[PDB]
């Protein structure tokens, strides 16, 4: 819609549509390995995702 | 302290006390002084970044 994608997903409120700004829209993940022990208990494998 | 008599020259040879050697004995107790404290993990790193 006017060069906006319009990606779709399930689990999105049904009778809504929201516009995105994925340069001003961000995810924030606290990095608390630096105070991890260096034993093995923690392993921190990075998320996976699929978009269809 | 062993206690001493005295005898003339030629006098008898009676015996006179001695002194009690006790055996003192302590211990290093089975007790501590300890202190001991869980930081948040989080907030290692977080006040790392974050303390003035």
């Amino acid at each position: 819609v006017k060069g906006i994608p319009v990606v779709s997903d399930i689990d999105c409120p049904a009778n809504k549509m929201y516009l995105l700004n994925l340069d001003k829209l961000a995810i924030y993940s606290f990095d608390q390995s630096d105070a991890d022990q260096s034993n093995g208990k923690i392993t921190y494998i990075p998320l996976r995702y699929v978009d269809e | 302290q062993g206690v001493v008599g005295g005898r003339t020259r030629t006098g008898a040879l009676a015996n006179d006390t001695q002194g009690t050697i006790k055996g003192a004995s302590l211990s290093v107790p089975d007790y501590y002084i300890k202190h001991q404290f869980d930081v948040g993990k989080d907030e290692i790193v977080n006040s790392d970044a974050t303390g003035k």
